[PDB]
């Protein structure tokens, strides 16, 4: 019914009141120290005192460091913005790796505003326009003023418009009897349709019919939006919603990523500022997720090195599986975790242990109940001797095909025979790596 | 069209029992292959997988694309199949993961229901109203059937529609109203005055009955990268063709997730899922499969299939070896189907079904020498051998292909091992990787 | 009861017109 | 005589259901046993306000971009409306930096150097390189020897906007390349024509995929004006920045003459044709829906928000036939929703909260709602999933010789629990 | 003010000196590096005298050491509109602009100019305003009344006017702001009137007014070309400004200066690791710190006789010898228990921490054995382990909790070392298998 | 392989006849076109579309010129003047090309060669879109 996909039995760190988890609650199993560890992690991060925070998630790989860092997520909400991210992702050709990060680091952090919006909406019942005296005297437009009637519901007003507002008005083609809706903050117009006063069973371009709009015209609305400062960067830095022609042309360009200069976000702060104090916004700090940090270079570390020292910049958490690995970039700093001793001092290591067989068992079996599949004792211990044995991703996705061999034999519950057949038709890496060293031909 | 060398695959031959025939739907052997193959497309027509990546392996000239474009014809219709290489994702104006990323947002599906009205009639009379420079365009139509006429009217888009194929009164055409198609599908009134001008000679249809206004529900299917790039500018619709999609941003994917989540929820648009193969998978960078490893535990993410005929090898942009050129935290997400060489039976049932496919007739002992030659160097080889015997004996007047064909065949046409032996006996007469030459004869 | 047609403003602009019998066109 | 019915959790829902879930907090296992034995109380109604309708909690308005405007505001014959946004963000540049470096003056020379090296050291200019000019008029062919130093400076935009040329010499090196040749066969030509529909497939695209009726996905979060230059004690960069936000010629570029005022100029005041400006050259968004960001609140939408409201829809699709009534319970608001919800899509019957003996004498009528002897009536609907049993008795006391029992329910909520105890 | 959370330099304000520069053992925030302060305050001194041009400094030592700390402290007590230039050194490694002119602009930035400039402004409280319309609009006349808390007065109305008080509604009651010069009204709010609020303006309307503007010669070099609009400086895209335009804008600023119209405000630029700069950069700063209009330079680096990036060879600080030649190195020391046990209580101080004595000595000991960073970063957390038990002191167990739970460098090292066999080494050998 | 049925030839008269019961309010209600066209051995009067004037006069055709009309999409092309009336002796700029041989009415069957990357690099590139 519903498509899973991989660590969806998550649901959150499942930790107590007093500060301690239980052993199986909340999806999780073990890691008991990492999860209460992430646990204070977000009650720090709840409390949105404290800015340039970094913690670490080591361990090896299949250990749960990204099932973590889902959990956190959860943990925090829809408000609370998560900003997932791979250390590949930062090398992007448009533009250098370092406002990549820094785009990245104003994504993290949220904001929420109370906005007032002038709203001018109705039917347009009459529409004159009202020519210059020399329309081709070379300045000036073709016309001088526009005349429009609108009509809300138990409402009428006529409106006298400037050629710029009419220029918006006749780029989205209202036309007589057609429900439209200006907003006087920028100039914008939306077609809402055709009034269904008239006849509706005539027109030949799908249009939608809609009734007239309740109360009064100059309506005065409040509206709450959650917005980044990321997306206010963006938007100063490609300006588009005005009504002169350079938003005209920002439009209709291609869009590219540009390198934003410090003075547009000082300003963008300034202006955030102003309306937090207006207490018509608040700030909302979120989080970040450069999982495989490994695969960032020398450089990048460098500017993050300085980035945390922001006091904007939100709480950064990193994944590595490398253990005493050169640094990339570097050709003989040999460093824990693939991470410079320099990042290391603002870093919080949280270690994260392996598993053991009983622990692979109740996985299997969670992530069995997880993808609707009954499997029964035998099947489920053989599989986590399995676990034990090859890995426990392959244990983990040996499920769905011994779910289609059951449903091949006409049955539901997972048999021996069925998980044997999975083990012949699919290899893990170990015995697959043993049939590459024994072949000349390099199979 | 034209043939290729996969063209004798049309499924992938396995029972509802998903047990492979010894030689079925232009596919023979490879039995555990097969099965597996059967079992990963039964999981992606189950639909509610997602993410899971399955590493096909083995030597080369075994079946590994063979198998691939097998499951790719047994997929059925209106599912995605994205079937790129290992170096289309190295670009100059995309990043490896954005690039990464708008594959995998190819490779799988939307399909979306609507609601379209048909109308079909005679034209009656058409009146335009056009503006004095013909940028504002309205008017109104008189379409009419014998039972009833009614009068529509037009916007700019239906006008402009109806400039193009010009439409006489008299011309029985088709109006699909939420597609905006206008179809003529003839004339009917054959009207006495006709213009000199007009050079159309449309057939005499029938007058339409029934009723005039018909309600159909269509389906159609669109990617989810294809909404992505109408949504990422104003002329997202032309970049769909010319790939001018320079680096979509984030916020727009967030955004048609949550959307097709919601179209989901309202029964309006359904996801179905797809096949992402990626050929010669070890092409790579290190980056690539660290952004796969990271990207295959998302929501939309289709079933990964991956080729590879190489053994242990070192893994590009790393300076260490690694079996299959990939890291091993890749492997241990990927379950590996493994493939085998082939005997002389499969060989001459491989080239038996390649000469039944490519309109040439062979000989027993043809075919016999013809195995011989593909079991001693490469099946391949022999598979090319067939076009080029075939060639001479259309030259030499005789339908069908003997071994003296065969034999000049093979004696002109050179394969790997006889051209190494013979660059190695005159290593003087080509370019050596020193650089050094003899072009002189003494 | 019927609702009213959309009011058809032409005003100001050429007219193509064809009909079964012969083909118009008015401009200005 | 027993039917429950279990409806899933829609993504709004489980936004709204997970913000009060990590932003409450103090204890859901315990907010879960308070609502299992009716501050505490406050948390308990607003998450079954979430449970019921997300517009119980907040009305959802339109879906517009955040305008990083400051403008012209009303803080509360005809009145005019003029555009007046201006960006937050002003850049302030002293008087001395414009009136030294950018106007000219008498002690500048900005307008010897400009007009130096742009008119009498150019090398388009026929006056002094007449030999390269009637090079260039032999290779392009144009019939006029002053293109080229008019075409060197104009700016680009204006370059574009200007183009409209048509003779050419035929003696000349300009060529039509085969792809050019193409274009002006396929410049106005029908269908059913193999040279013309092999190349307009980019229009078949769109036609067959049914693609000038896809629903916007995506809109901007801010939209904002360019940043706002103010210099203090100067009209002419006032005058300067209003001519080049919007300059007449590119603004009637992007845009439309109306009707009225081209018939009124051409045949009134004897305007020729060739002698308007150029209008039209905005390009055409690939919808209705793509024409703007405000996205106004569908109320087909308003029905799948919730999904108790979805199962409930449905099932009046499914019971238009036969009579029943309906039950809203204990929760506050919820009238007026189902109120404007029936009287704008969905026209039924109704009475909501003497005329109750009136709609007991009636059989056609549909009650539907009514809040916490009535035997007329055929069936309830209702939700059984109420704390006390005594409200369901006081409720079922209103009770034709039938009842069908039909229990609204969602999962994957407090709901389950309130059942389940 | 603006958007300031709690950082990791957020108790500096400055440099605890006296008049004749001698640093108080703690004041101002900063505790410790007596020689380290006095050096940054006679640096400080050259900024604030004007007379000194292209000098570089640079400050070296161990990491956790406070050279960040020293250049924030400069950064803060350089005052307001005395420009200060924070790069990193991964900064100027660009797709669009080459590494010397990204220098450049970087160097650019940091100088500044100084206007000023008088204009009337007529700020007043609006009685009520009336205008009557004509009889079709070709002339619209009308009068307004506006007031002050000591003033009152009836202006009359052009054309202009009229349609500058109908764009901008202004209605009675209202708070705007007139520039009579350039025509801009601004509403600064509504006044007092029960029916956002600003109190009445004073008295003595069309006042003068002086507004002093700094304006960075990177944004005259901007303007100055062309092709280049003020845009450039908030989107970023300016695309290698020629030198032809910036030897304008020299003379023309020099010009400036002697003439008597404008003052040259010179600024700090601070590079952070400026070790990883590559040998063609450190090329173009020897060569761009000659001339006149430079700043005084900073930079910060802690490695110690590495590889120089571009080359083969070592050189020290990771700088090769002419860089080193041309610049005067300040030397940061380490610190002792009593500056860590200091610097942790500000730190507390600062982020709000009710913290016990003993547990003070705890974290005091962790941050002499582990850096200082460490202990720093583990303050706030065992406060929001202390909140978890209700309680609103930190105690001992807090921290005991914070360094069991949350480990430091020398542990994770241990304990990656022991079982190397589970994570990935070198050559990608990983054995995930727990048994056999 | 196509077949094209095209008209040209030198141009004799252009009259835009006016329509009989003429509406209202509008003047110039084209009922018809009637544009006689001769070449070398032939010479034919057409009745042609009240909307092809549009085009008539949007290419500036005038009498004097050779033209070029096809019978299935309708448009003019104006070649250039006829070598015959080339009346401004003194100082003139138009095209003068020779009186096109054959009948005015050649139908013709026309090859094409084109390759496959001409075809995608004409579909690729926006084809005639009159926006900015
Ligand atoms: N504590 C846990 N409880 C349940 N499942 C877990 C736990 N830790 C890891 N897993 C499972 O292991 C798989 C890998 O986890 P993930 O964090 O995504 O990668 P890694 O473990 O390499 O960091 C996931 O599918 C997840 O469901
Ligand atoms: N089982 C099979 N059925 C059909 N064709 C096959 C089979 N096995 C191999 N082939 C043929 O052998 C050739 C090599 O297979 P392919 O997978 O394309 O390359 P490789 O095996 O080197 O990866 C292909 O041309 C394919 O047609
Ligand atoms: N003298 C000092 N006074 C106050 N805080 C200091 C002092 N020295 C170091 N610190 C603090 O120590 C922490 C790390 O020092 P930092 O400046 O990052 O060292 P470095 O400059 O070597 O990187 C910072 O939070 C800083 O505030």
């Amino acid at each position: 019914v519903t498509r899973t996909a991989a660590h969806t039995h998550i649901k959150g760190l499942g930790l107590d009141e007093s500060g301690v988890a239980k052993r199986v609650e909340g999806g999780f199993v073990g890691q008991i120290e990492a999860r209460e560890a992430c646990g204070v992690i977000v009650d720090l991060i709840k409390a949105k005192k404290m800015s340039g925070r970094a913690i670490l998630l080591a361990g090896g790989p299949s250990t749960g460091k990204t099932a973590l860092a889902l959990a956190i997520s959860q943990e925090l909400g829809p408000k609370v913005p998560f900003c997932p991210l791979v250390g590949s992702e930062l090398y992007s050709v448009e533009v250098k790796k370092t406002e990549t990060l820094m785009e990245n680091f104003r994504r993290a952090i949220g904001l929420r505003i109370k906005e007032t919006k002038e709203v001018y909406e109705g039917e347009v019942t009459e529409l004159t326009p009202e020519d210059a005296e020399n329309p081709l005297g070379g300045y000036g437009k073709t016309i001088s003023h526009v005349i429009v009637g609108l009509k809300s519901a138990k409402g009428t007003k006529t409106l006298r418009l400037d050629p710029t507002i009419y220029e918006s008005i006749q780029r989205e083609k209202v036309s007589i009897g057609d429900v439209i809706y200006i907003e006087a903050n920028t100039g914008a117009v939306k077609r809402v349709g055709r009034s269904d006063a008239y006849a509706t069973e005539f027109d030949l371009e799908t249009e939608e019919y809609v009734p007239l709009p309740k109360g009064e015209v100059h309506k005065k609305k409040e509206i709450v939006q959650d917005v980044t400062l990321h997306d206010l960067d963006v938007a100063n830095a490609r300006p588009q919603g005005g009504q002169d022609v350079i938003s005209m042309m920002g439009q209709l360009l291609k869009p590219k990523k540009t390198e934003i200069t410090e003075k547009l976000r000082q300003e963008v702060n300034k202006v955030v500022a102003k309306y937090i104090d207006q207490g018509v916004a608040e700030l909302i700090p979120g989080v970040l997720f450069i999982d495989e940090v490994n695969m960032l270079d020398i450089e990048i570390f460098t500017y993050l090195n300085k980035a945390l020292e922001s006091n904007i910049a939100p709480v950064v958490v990193l994944a590595s599986n490398r253990g005493m690995t050169t640094v990339r970039g570097t050709e003989d700093v040999i460093s824990p975790h693939g991470v410079p001793p320099d990042l290391i001092d603002r870093l919080l290591i949280v270690r994260t242990l392996p598993y053991d067989k009983d622990e692979i068992r109740t996985i299997i079996e969670r992530r069995a109940t997880v993808e609707r599949l009954q499997v029964e004792s035998s099947a489920l211990d053989l599989l986590a001797t399995m676990g034990t044995e090859t890995s426990l991703r392959y244990a983990l996705q040996l499920l769905a095909p011994c779910g289609i061999l059951a449903q091949t034999s006409n049955r539901k519950e997972i048999v021996v025979n069925d998980v044997n057949e999975a083990k012949l038709l699919f290899l893990d890496a170990k015995r697959s790596t043993k049939i590459l060293e024994t072949s000349a031909n390099y199979l | 069209s034209l043939i290729a060398a996969h063209s004798h695959i049309t499924g992938l031959g396995l029972d509802e029992n998903l047990q492979p025939r010894p030689t079925s739907e232009g596919m023979v052997g490879q039995l555990q292959a097969r099965r597996a193959a059967g079992v990963i497309l039964k999981m992606v027509q189950n639909g509610t997988i997602a993410g899971r990546a399955v590493l096909v392996a083995g030597p080369p000239s075994t079946g590994k694309t063979a198998l691939a474009m097998g499951v790719s014809q047994s997929l059925g219709k209106d599912v995605p199949f994205t079937a790129i290489a290992g170096s289309e994702i190295f670009s100059l104006e995309l990043s490896k993961t954005e690039a990464l990323t708008q594959a995998f947002r190819k490779s799988i599906g939307i399909k979306i229901k609507e609601e379209t009205e048909l109308i079909e009639g005679e034209v009656v009379e058409i009146q335009i109203d056009r503006s004095i420079t013909g940028g504002h365009k309205q008017g109104k139509l008189t379409i009419k059937t014998t039972d009833m006429e009614t009068i529509y009217e037009l916007g700019n888009k239906m006008i402009d529609g109806l400039t193009k194929e010009k439409v006489l009164a008299g011309d029985v055409i088709s109006i699909d109203k939420a597609s905006g198609k206008i179809t003529k599908l003839g004339r009917s009134f054959a009207r006495s005055r006709d213009y000199d001008a007009m050079g159309a000679d449309t057939r005499f249809v029938q007058c339409p009955e029934g009723e005039l206004q018909k309600r159909k529900t269509v389906v159609h299917t669109v990617s989810l990268h294809e909404i992505d790039v109408i949504n990422s500018r104003t002329q997202g619709f032309l970049a769909l063709f010319t790939g001018d999609t320079g680096e979509i941003r984030s916020e727009v994917r967030d955004q048609i997730n949550t959307k097709v989540a919601e179209w989901k929820e309202e029964g309006k648009a359904e996801i179905v899922p797809g096949v992402l193969f990626i050929d010669e998978v070890h092409m790579l960078d290190i980056e690539c499969f660290s952004f796969i490893n990271r990207a295959l535990e998302d929501e939309f993410a289709p079933i990964v299939m991956m080729a590879t005929n190489r053994g242990v090898s070192k893994t590009r942009g790393t300076n260490y070896k690694s079996p299959h050129g990939l890291p091993l935290d890749l492997l241990d997400r990927s379950i590996i189907i493994t493939t085998k060489s082939y005997n002389e039976q499969e060989i001459k049932t491989i080239l038996s079904i390649r000469a039944q496919e490519e309109e040439v007739e062979l000989s027993s002992d043809a075919l016999d020498l013809l195995t011989k030659t593909g079991v001693e160097t490469s099946l391949r080889y022999s598979s090319n051998l067939i076009s080029v015997a075939q060639q001479i004996a259309m030259k030499r007047k005789n339908n069908t292909v003997e071994v003296e064909d065969v034999k000049r065949a093979y004696l002109l046409f050179l394969d790997s091992a006889r051209s190494v032996k013979y660059v190695q006996e005159n290593e003087s007469q080509y370019i050596d990787d020193q650089g050094n030459v003899q072009i002189s004869i003494a | 009861f019927v609702k009213p047609r959309r009011p058809y403003n032409s005003e100001g602009m050429t007219r193509i017109l064809r009909r079964y019998e012969e083909d118009l066109f008015c401009t200005f | 005589i027993e039917i429950d019915v279990l409806c899933d959790l829609t993504q709004r829902q489980a936004k709204l259901y997970q913000v009060l879930k990590s932003q409450i907090s103090t204890n859901y296992d315990a907010i879960e046993n308070a609502a299992t034995n009716d501050n505490l109380i406050n948390a308990v109604m607003q998450f079954r306000k979430v449970c019921n309708h997300p517009d119980l909690f907040e009305r959802a308005d339109v879906d517009s971009p955040f305008s990083f405007t400051t403008f012209g505001k009303t803080t509360s014959k005809f009145t005019d409306l003029i555009y007046s946004s201006r960006n937050p963000i002003k850049y302030s540049l002293p008087r001395l930096i414009y009136e030294d470096l950018i106007l000219p003056n008498y002690n500048n020379d900005v307008d010897i150097a400009n007009k130096l090296k742009n008119v009498k050291f150019n090398i388009f200019n026929p006056s002094t390189n007449y030999e390269l000019c009637l090079f260039l008029s032999k290779l392009t062919g144009e019939p006029s020897l002053n293109e080229f130093f008019r075409v060197s400076t104009t700016p680009l935009l204006k370059r574009v906007i200007e183009r409209t040329n048509g003779p050419k010499n035929t003696d000349s090196l300009s060529f039509k390349t085969i792809t050019q040749e193409l274009l002006e066969v396929t410049r106005n030509a029908p269908s059913e024509g193999v040279m013309a529909s092999l190349l307009n497939v980019e229009k078949h695209a769109y036609e067959r995929e049914y693609l000038n009726c896809i629903q916007r996905g995506y809109h901007p979060n801010v939209s904002a004006p360019p940043v706002t230059i103010e210099v203090l004690g100067s009209s002419h960069v006032t005058n300067s920045i209003n001519n080049e936000l919007f300059d007449p010629l590119i603004s009637q570029a992007l845009s439309d003459i109306p009707a009225i005022t081209q018939y009124n100029m051409h045949v009134k005041k004897g305007i020729p044709v060739e002698d308007f400006p150029k209008t039209g050259l905005f390009p055409e968004p690939l919808n209705k829906n793509f024409s703007s960001n405000i996205s106004m609140p569908s109320m087909d939408r308003f029905i799948t928000e919730s999904a108790k409201l979805r199962k409930l829809d449905e099932l009046l699709v499914k019971l238009k036939s036969e009579g029943h009534r309906v039950l809203i319970y204990f929760q506050m608001t919820k009238m007026m929703d189902l109120m404007e919800e029936y009287l704008t899509y969905r026209q039924y019957n109704h009475i909501r909260l003497d005329l109750v003996h009136d709609w007991q004498t009636n059989p056609e009528i549909f009650v539907f709602l009514l809040s916490t002897n009535l035997t007329a009536a055929d069936t309830v609907i209702f939700y059984d999933s109420d704390w006390n049993p005594t409200i369901d008795s006081q409720a079922m006391d209103r009770a034709t010789r039938q009842v069908t029992v039909y229990r609204l329910l969602v999962r994957g909520t407090i709901e389950e629990r309130m059942r389940d105890r």
